[PDB]
């Protein structure tokens, strides 16, 4: 069996292509899960610094990188700062 | 994490990997295989967690297979300057960009080696033809070392954990030796996806933090196999 298998058509706009997958997942499990990876390792002011500057930060990252994250955070009702914090989690602590 | 690219006696190339990470009880429920379609046809396959758009394990069918392992070098402020002032690329994203745009094992190894990054990483690439296997040790601005397969010289497998291969793995975390030990004994004649999975199923290569194990072969895409690990 292995883990679930999904399809993601790159022929759909970046913000929409990941959403058919999220239908199969409890919007709470995902969201509550993030808070555990976030709350325990990053102070809020960092999260606030990001949130305040998140909309200028995403201007730098590749367009398709952020666009896909933005769409997932709107569908899931996550803060975009929480979104960029988990996708750049490796780049945040690799040194 | 542990990535292994290896070649068998018949000329086939196999790629397998492990992914270790805390918060396992969560990520195991969110781990999925994803097939990224272009024009309805599969363009590549990857293993990721819901919410993560980058790939740390992928397969471009009939071209190559790539995986990534963490390399912790530099200073904390290097990642900051590189990401914001220099606009380098994230690791997991470059890996995914390559799986989609690279036209050959050679082309992929070029992109994964020369494209600037926010932080260092180990890129492990496998191919569809014999001897196509490398371990790209990445500096932020370029490649620090490329480690190629050489079966005729006796090197039929490359084992990469999270440490440079020209130095010995630390005593605290030496998952390289038991991985080499199990491969030395498996023999280039017995190597296959089934056997390479049992190599990665060895302790401490298969430890408490392992989340999933993937074994793949670029020339046998339908055999892409991921298995969630519940230790
Ligand atoms: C409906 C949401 C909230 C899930 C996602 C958002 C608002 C970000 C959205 C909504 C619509 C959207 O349009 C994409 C279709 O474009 C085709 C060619 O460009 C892109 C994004
Ligand atoms: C905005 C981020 C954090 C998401 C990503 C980037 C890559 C820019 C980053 C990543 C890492 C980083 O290091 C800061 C560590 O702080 C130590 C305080 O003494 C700073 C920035
Ligand atoms: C993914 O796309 C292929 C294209 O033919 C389709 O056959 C397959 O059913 C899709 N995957 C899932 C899980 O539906
Ligand atoms: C969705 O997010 C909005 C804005 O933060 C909030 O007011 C609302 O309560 C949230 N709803 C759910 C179901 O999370
Ligand atoms: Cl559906
Ligand atoms: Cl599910
Ligand atoms: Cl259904
Ligand atoms: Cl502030
Ligand atoms: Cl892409
Ligand atoms: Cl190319
Ligand atoms: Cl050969
Ligand atoms: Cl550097
Ligand atoms: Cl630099
Ligand atoms: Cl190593
Ligand atoms: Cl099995
Ligand atoms: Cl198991």
């Amino acid at each position: 069996p292995g883990p679930p298998l999904f399809n993601v058509s790159l022929d759909v706009a970046p913000e929409l292509r990941w959403l058919p997958v999220l239908r199969h997942y409890d919007v709470e499990l995902v969201r509550a899960a993030v808070a555990q990876v976030i709350g325990d390792r990053v102070p809020k002011w960092v999260l606030a610094l990001i949130e305040k500057g998140a909309l200028k930060l995403e201007r730098l990252l590749p367009p398709p990188f952020t666009a896909e994250i933005r769409g997932m955070c709107d569908f899931l009702n996550l803060s975009l700062a929480d979104g960029l914090l988990v996708n750049l989690a490796y780049e945040y602590s690799a040194f | 994490c542990t990535s292994i690219v290896a070649q068998d006696s018949r000329g086939h190339v196999y790629h397998g990997r492990n992914l270790d990470y805390p918060y396992g009880s969560i990520l195991r429920k969110l781990t999925v295989d994803v097939q990224f379609l272009k024009n309805g046809q599969i363009a590549f396959t990857g293993t990721t967690f819901i919410g993560y758009v980058g790939l740390w394990t992928g397969q471009s069918p009939h071209k190559f297979t790539v995986s990534g392992d963490e390399r912790d070098r530099g200073w904390w402020w290097e990642n900051l300057v590189a990401a914001l002032f220099l606009r380098h690329s994230p690791i997991s994203w470059l890996l995914r960009t390559t799986l989609s745009e690279a036209e050959s094992f050679e082309a992929a190894v070029y992109r994964l080696a020369k494209t600037p990054l926010i932080a260092d990483v180990y890129y492990i690439v496998g191919g569809t033809n014999p001897r196509e296997g490398v371990v790209i040790t990445r500096n932020r601005d370029g490649p620090a070392d490329i480690w190629p397969l050489d079966p005729l010289k006796g090197v039929w497998f490359l084992v990469e954990t999270n440490y440079d291969h020209w130095k010995p793995a630390p005593e605290e975390d030496d998952r390289r030796t038991p991985a080499i030990k199990a491969l030395n004994a498996t023999g280039q004649a017995k190597l296959s996806l089934e056997t390479l999975f049992q190599v990665l199923s060895v302790v401490p290569v298969y430890n408490n933090y392992t989340i999933y194990t993937t074994v793949m072969s670029a020339a046998s895409p339908d055999k892409y196999m991921t298995r969630i690990r519940n230790p």
